[PDB]
């Protein structure tokens, strides 16, 4: 039973978000380069971030 | 439904619940103890320590 | 007259529903008329009869004006050729073949497409060209 | 009764197994029960359901009705299985009783 | 001696299988659909083997490696464009199949009738894979609209959402591992569609009247595989009508536009064959409600044999079943439209009365009808 | 299990057959072909056909009064 | 018994060359199966 | 609320019709000399116009017309050559969001799959570029942005792209307006399905290969099934 | 006298063999008729857009 | 010259036609009253909408005849 | 009554395929290579299906696609490397059975 | 086999789909084998019929 579940958590988490993407869950956003009145809208967590 | 619904049936119901519910106990272990479902497993003493 | 009144406010070639439906209210309004005269000339044996001759003549008329008023609606709409007789001649002509099936013969059915069709046709152009069947005396 | 006669004959009429010449028997889903009733026919019967069914399977194999002369009628057709599926389901029934308690 | 058709093991298998099995000599032309499934399978596989050799999974490569296949491949259009059809072609077949089931109560082969629900499962998954491949604007934001649909299950959904589309939102990782279960997938199916032969093949087959044909089985290769094979030439024609002079009839035009996860497109929409699970979506207003709905509409299927009330098998001899059997599949085909129109007015109302209809004539009407019928012939 | 020799019991059936190489693949196709399809399209269409009449009624008020839903209203703007 | 019941008549289902119960069968063989294996043929080249 | 686009009478709508090759020439004509500019085909190049519209000199001579950035040489630097027939089509802007800021905040759409992806086909584009007028009475058009009735919204950031005389066909056809947009429509739609003749071919080779067998297949299965068809079963019981 | 199905039979159908041979034989002419045939069908259906039939104005 | 774009013809052709009349007419009428209203929000989208329907479809059927 | 491995299809055929196949009594550990084999077979399908959820076939990505399974990937390199030495095994086990089959000659079936 | 001149892009993406495919074929050709195996049963060590001791 302890040498199944170690395998089986091995192949779910290696389904699971790999270390890039979670290395890219937290994004850092330049204000001043977004000018007064304009929205800027950036890929963060691969939906649109305004 | 209807030719189980008698005195017989409820007999063997109640033989059978006892094994029902240790099976049931298992199941509820396993699914805590594969998942590690850290609520379930807090309570616990010494498994508390994995967290 | 309301009847005919709505019948005649739903404009042609549209809401295909309504239309069928003041047709059907038409044709059960002819059908139990010819019943209530059926059943006092010729007597129904039982009530129970009476009620079957009335439900099989209303449901016959009330088919006709439901087949007439879904054919010649829908065909409005798909040639898109709103005030055409052609329309009412192939709804009455539907309706001919309705009334074949309900008196279960094709000679029926066929005599009943030819001349109701020609009569719908003729009823369309009176609409159209303003025909008075009834002409309020002018002199 | 004759209103319930009456509508009984235009649902006969609508089925269509009088038209392939089948009787009402002959059309029923062959469950276990249905299965036990069968094997208890006599041979006269099971021979002529046997008949029956094979000449509406050509028919319908052919995709064609028998003669309108020959379809069944509602007064004639005769009610073969019911006795003996009514046997069957009463000693199930029974087995059933006994089993519950 | 023996014939070696009889005693050989693979040819004793295949002799009983579609040579010498027992089969009534009155199915009519809707018996022809399964081996017609069959092909498609077949078909599928090849023509996704081939289209495979020339696709990349990568975010991107992808689009581009279907422009490869579509302008550069030799051949290639046919064999792209003969996949997406014959998916179409597949799930209007798996219909006609699971209509032909009910109408004629072939659902009263058990075994057999829950293999093929969870057969229609799998392809099902399968097609919603495939969508997702070729990475148009279609393709991304449809699977993110249904992806997102399990996050609304209790206290695991977001979890199990976010281990399906390997990462926060659908991305590289979750394009990759559809291509790999897109791939795997059809392979279990043949697997399933095995045994689901055998167990038909252990009750034999329903006939259309609905009653036992033992006495008029007919051997099925000198009649069954000929019919088989003109059924399987007339799909051909229609599906290289499809794939020869409509290629995108049953596509829609945005997934020809490289997928934007920054901008939606106008109109997301499923395949077609989704539509009618889409507009049941929909129709619930609680999300977890919507989900459990479009599940109970697949899985309705299997409580089809349990609800069965009436004495006879077939609706062939059971006219008020017939008409409640034709209002299910306008229905259907209504709740399809409802589901490729947008939501709005006059579609909302239709969808949900739709929707109620479909399970009020599976669960209700279509068994009191039954019922009806048996004290009508006296049974 | 299911074989040929074993499937049922039946007695006293004849049943004549002809060779195929003997008679035509089609006869009376056209004479005998046309009245039995529209036989059986007599028989069918009363239960098929209402339903889809009724799909065709609803497609079209929908479609209809999805156009009349985007069309302007006057008295918005009476003001 | 056996001998009170005669094959029915496929007069309407036989072909021309057979029609007649006079003439020998052996004669119009080969025209019948030539035809018959010569669709079989055309539907072969084709496939 | 939005107008469908009318459906106009395409040679290449015919079910077995092909598309105008000499439209085709024309239609790239007028994609080199207009919309390359702003727009871009990724996905074609020099060599697929090699026996559709150009022939391969004639390929060759036009893709040797525009420069191309080259591989790295030995030093590491990027060089400008001449052209070949297997370099794509040029694009006309370096990044994505460049052509944006070239174009008021929109990109100009990629017209390699125009035509597949708008719903409406070669209609839509056809209609659009000659579907331009001016703003209708209570609307009011931001700064960069032209009313078209067709495009969805009613605001497009394209300028009116097609006038008289805006190229001049080697041909020498008038170049209308009507007829540049009907060449350069042609011209996408080969685009978006460059094998539209060979589809329509192989859909007649098909289809007369189908009315054959179909009947003959059919006839097989009447002959096997024949024996079953005539079959008499007769009930004698003793 | 022998018709000429009846010869055709006796000839080539009657053996298998033969009736491959001519099954085979007759498929290669009929590619060959059926691709000529059809391509010609559609050259005239498409008569002056295909670029074979204009490819001479603008070669040499 | 000024090579008269056969689009032109076309559309002053069908102009000349009931229903692009009738839909002419009904896109003035909205255009005074829109007009008129100092701080009114409608537009004539719509009519418009109709009145470019009816003429292009009249100028699909003309149009390509004249291109050659 | 029956006895459902015996009497259901599938659960007949899985039975006499591995349940109660008549077996010889002497089969030796050189006859446990074929069960391996399957193991093997299994294994590497499994290794290999989850290998492509994150491995791209083209020769640009190709490469940093194996780099990021053995890197990023949670637990990818125990994935890679069993697939890799899962086919070294394979291997192994297939000389080691034919070895059998060639000794005891097994090859008269 | 190679797609083209030498080993490239195209020989990469085939050789992906094929190792994919074939797996599968070869579990199905295993059970192919199992089952021609059952038919004669399996040998012994010893090499003689163990029809008496199974
Ligand atoms: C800049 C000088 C342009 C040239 C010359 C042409 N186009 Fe263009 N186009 C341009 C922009 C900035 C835009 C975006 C407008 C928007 O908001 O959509 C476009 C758009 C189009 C479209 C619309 C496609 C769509 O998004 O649905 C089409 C169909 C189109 N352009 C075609 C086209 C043609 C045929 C041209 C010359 C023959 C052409 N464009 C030139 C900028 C410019
Ligand atoms: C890939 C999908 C499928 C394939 C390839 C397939 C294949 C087949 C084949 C070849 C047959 C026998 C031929 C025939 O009866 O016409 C069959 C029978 C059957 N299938 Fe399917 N099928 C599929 C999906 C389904 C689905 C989705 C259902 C139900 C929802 C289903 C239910 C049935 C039933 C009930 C039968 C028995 C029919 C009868 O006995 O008359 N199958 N299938
Ligand atoms: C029943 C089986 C299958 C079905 C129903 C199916 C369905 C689909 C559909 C609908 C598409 C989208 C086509 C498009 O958008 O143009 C698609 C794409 C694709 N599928 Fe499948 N598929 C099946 C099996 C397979 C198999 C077996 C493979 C590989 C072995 C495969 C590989 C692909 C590829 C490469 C594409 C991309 C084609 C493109 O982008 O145009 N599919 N599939
Ligand atoms: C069934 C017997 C199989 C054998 C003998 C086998 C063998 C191999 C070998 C030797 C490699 C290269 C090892 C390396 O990385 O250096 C490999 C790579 C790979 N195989 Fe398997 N394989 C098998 C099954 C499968 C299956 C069924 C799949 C299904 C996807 C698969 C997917 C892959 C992938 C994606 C790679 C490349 C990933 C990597 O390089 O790590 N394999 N295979
Ligand atoms: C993936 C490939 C293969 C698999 C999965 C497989 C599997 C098996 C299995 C499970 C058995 C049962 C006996 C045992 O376990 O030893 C067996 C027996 C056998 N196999 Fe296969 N095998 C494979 C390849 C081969 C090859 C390459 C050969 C010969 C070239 C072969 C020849 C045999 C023979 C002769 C036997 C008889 C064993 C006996 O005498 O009991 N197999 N195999």
């Amino acid at each position: 039973a302890y040498a199944a579940k170690n395998a089986v958590s091995q192949f779910v988490s290696s389904m699971s978000a790999s270390a890039d993407v979670l290395a890219m869950s937290k994004i850092e956003i330049k204000l001043s380069d977004i000018p007064e009145g304009k929205n800027m809208a950036f890929k963060w967590r691969g939906k649109p971030l305004f | 439904l209807s030719r189980f619904l008698g005195p017989r049936y409820r007999e063997l119901a109640r033989n059978w619940i006892p094994t029902a519910s240790m099976w049931g106990a298992v199941g509820a272990v396993g699914l805590v103890w594969a998942t590690d479902w850290r609520l379930i497993l807090d309570w616990v003493p010494y498994i508390n320590g994995k967290f | 007259k309301t009847l005919l009144h709505k019948y005649s406010d739903i404009p042609e070639g549209t809401e295909c529903h309504r239309k069928a439906y003041a047709s059907t209210s038409i044709g059960g309004a002819t059908g139990l008329i010819v019943s209530a005269y059926s059943i006092a000339l010729k007597p129904p044996a039982s009530f129970l009869e009476g009620v079957a001759r009335t439900g099989r003549y209303t449901f016959t008329s009330a088919a006709i004006g439901a087949i007439f008023g879904l054919t010649s609606c829908i065909s409005a709409q798909v040639r898109e050729k709103p005030d055409d007789p052609l329309n009412y001649f192939i709804g009455g002509c539907a309706g001919g073949l309705t009334l074949g099936a309900r008196t279960r013969s094709y000679g029926i059915g066929a005599a009943a497409c030819a001349y109701m069709g020609l009569t719908a046709a003729l009823v369309k152009m009176g609409q159209l060209e303003g025909w008075q069947v009834f002409a309020e005396p002018k002199v | 009764s004759k209103w319930l006669e009456g509508i009984r004959k235009w649902y006969y009429n609508a089925a269509g197994f009088n038209k392939l010449g089948l009787m009402r028997d002959d059309t029923i889903y062959e469950d276990d029960d249905v299965k036990e009733a069968i094997r208890r026919l006599p041979e006269n019967l099971y021979n002529d359901r046997v008949f029956r069914i094979k000449r509406a399977l050509d028919l319908t194999m052919r995709q064609q009705i028998l003669p309108k002369e020959q379809w069944t009628k509602y007064e004639e057709d005769k009610f073969y299985l019911e006795p003996y599926l009514k046997e069957v389901i009463r000693e199930r029934k029974e087995r059933e009783e006994w089993a519950k308690k | 001696m023996t014939n070696i058709r009889k005693s050989h093991p693979l040819m004793k298998i295949i002799n009983n299988a579609f040579i010498d099995l027992p089969a009534p000599s009155n199915i009519s032309s809707w018996w022809n659909f399964g081996s017609l499934l069959g092909i498609c399978l077949i078909l599928q596989i090849l023509t996704g083997l081939f289209l495979a050799m020339h696709y990349t999974s990568d975010t991107t490569t992808a689009f581009s490696s279907v422009t490869h296949i579509c302008r550069d491949v030799n051949y290639g259009w046919v064999i792209r464009y003969l996949h997406a059809n014959g998916a179409s072609m597949f799930f209007i077949c798996l219909f006609i199949h699971v209509g032909r089931g009910l109408y004629y109560g072939s659902y009263m082969f058990l075994e057999t009738w829950n293999i093929g629900v969870v057969l229609l499962f799998t392809v099902m998954a399968t097609a919603f894979m495939g969508y997702v491949l070729p990475w148009g604007q279609m393709s991304f934001w449809g699977a993110t609209v249904i992806t997102n649909l399990l996050s609304a299950i209790p206290y695991i959904g977001t979890d199990l959402v976010e281990w399906i589309w390997g990462g926060f939102s659908v991305d590289k990782a979750t394009l990759t591992r559809f291509f790999a279960f897109h791939f795997i997938l059809p392979f279990i199916i043949t697997a399933l569609a095995a045994v689901h032969l055998l167990f038909l093949h252990e009750t034999g087959s329903n006939n259309p009247t609905g009653i036992s044909s033992d006495m008029d089985k007919i051997p099925f290769h000198p009649y069954y595989t000929i019919k088989d094979i003109l059924g399987a030439l007339f799909m051909m024609l229609i599906l290289l009508i499809l794939v020869l002079f409509s290629p995108d009839l049953l596509g829609d035009p945005d997934n020809y536009t490289p997928a934007n996860p920054l901008n939606t497109p106008p109109h997301i929409k499923p395949e077609w064959y989704f539509l009618f699970a889409y507009a049941i979506l929909r129709s619930i207003p609680n999300k977890l409600g919507g989900v459990l709905a479009l599940v109970a509409s697949i899985l309705i299927l299997i409580l089809m044999p349990m609800l069965h009330t009436s004495k006879q098998r077939s609706m062939m001899f059971r006219p008020l079943s017939q008409c409640l059997f034709w209002m299910l599949v306008a229905d259907l085909i209504t709740l399809t439209w409802i589901g490729g129109q947008p939501v709005e007015h006059p579609f909302i109302i239709i969808g949900q009365l739709a929707s109620i209809l479909y399970f009020l004539i599976i669960l209700v009407l279509m068994p009191i009808t039954s019922i009806i019928e048996n004290n009508l012939l006296k049974w | 299990g299911r074989e040929f020799g074993h499937l049922t019991r039946m007695r006293h059936v004849i049943t004549y057959s002809l060779s195929p190489f003997e008679q035509r693949a089609f006869p009376h196709y056209f004479t005998k072909g046309i009245p039995n399809v529209l036989r059986r399209t007599r028989a069918c269409i009363l239960r098929v056909a209402p339903p889809f009449v009724v799909f065709y009624l609803v497609y079209t008020w929908g479609t209809q009064e999805f156009e009349k839903s985007k069309r302007k209203n006057p008295a918005a703007y009476e003001n | 018994s056996h001998t009170d019941i005669r094959v029915p008549d496929f007069s309407d289902y036989r072909r021309a060359e057979v029609l007649d119960s006079t003439k020998s069968s052996k004669e119009s063989s080969d025209a019948r199966k030539g035809f018959s294996y010569l669709i079989t043929a055309t539907t072969t080249v084709g496939v | 609320l939005e107008l469908h686009a009318p459906s106009y009478p395409w040679s290449h709508r015919g079910l077995l019709s092909s598309l105008d090759h000499t439209s085709i020439r024309r239609g790239f004509q007028v994609y080199k000399q207009v919309c390359s500019s702003c727009h871009s085909m990724d996905y074609v190049a020099y060599r697929h116009l090699v026996g559709v519209c150009y022939t391969e000199e004639e390929a060759k001579a036009l893709a040797e017309e525009v420069e191309v950035q080259d591989g790295p040489n030995e030093d590491g630097e990027m060089f400008m050559r001449p052209g070949k027939l297997s370099d794509y089509f040029p694009k006309p802007y370096p990044n994505p969001e460049a052509a944006r800021a070239a174009n008021n905040g929109a990109l100009p759409p990629d017209l390699s799959y125009i035509v597949r992806a708008r719903h409406g086909g070669e209609d839509y584009v056809f209609s659009l570029l000659t579907g331009y007028c001016e703003p209708p009475t209570g609307v009011s058009l931001r700064e960069g942005l032209y009313f078209n009735p067709y495009f969805p919204g009613q605001a497009i950031a394209m300028a009116p792209p097609i006038y008289n005389e805006v190229l001049e066909f080697d041909d020498g056809t008038p170049a209308t307006m009507s007829q540049v947009a009907k060449d350069v429509c042609t011209f996408l739609r080969w685009a978006s399905e460059p094998e539209h003749d060979h589809r329509k071919r192989m859909g007649l080779k098909m289809l007369m290969m189908m009315g054959l067998l179909l009947p003959l297949v059919y006839a097989m299965k009447r002959h096997k099934w024949s024996v079953l068809k005539s079959r008499k079963l007769a009930y004698r019981p003793p | 006298a022998p018709t000429l199905t009846a010869r055709l039979y006796s000839l080539l159908f009657r053996r298998t063999s033969t009736f491959a041979l001519t099954i085979a034989v007759g498929a290669l002419f009929f590619e060959r008729a059926f691709d000529q045939g059809a391509d010609a069908i559609y050259e005239h259906i498409n008569q002056g857009k295909l670029w074979k039939h204009i490819k001479h104005k603008y070669e040499n | 010259e000024e090579l008269v774009d056969p689009l032109t013809t076309v559309r002053e052709q069908c102009e000349q036609i009931e229903k692009c009349i009738k839909a002419r007419e009904r896109l003035e009428l909205c255009d005074q009253r829109v007009s008129s209203r100092s701080q009114t929000e409608e537009d004539c989208t719509e009519e418009l909408f109709d009145f470019l329907h009816a003429r292009d479809h009249c100028v699909a059927h003309k149009l390509f005849n004249s291109l050659k």
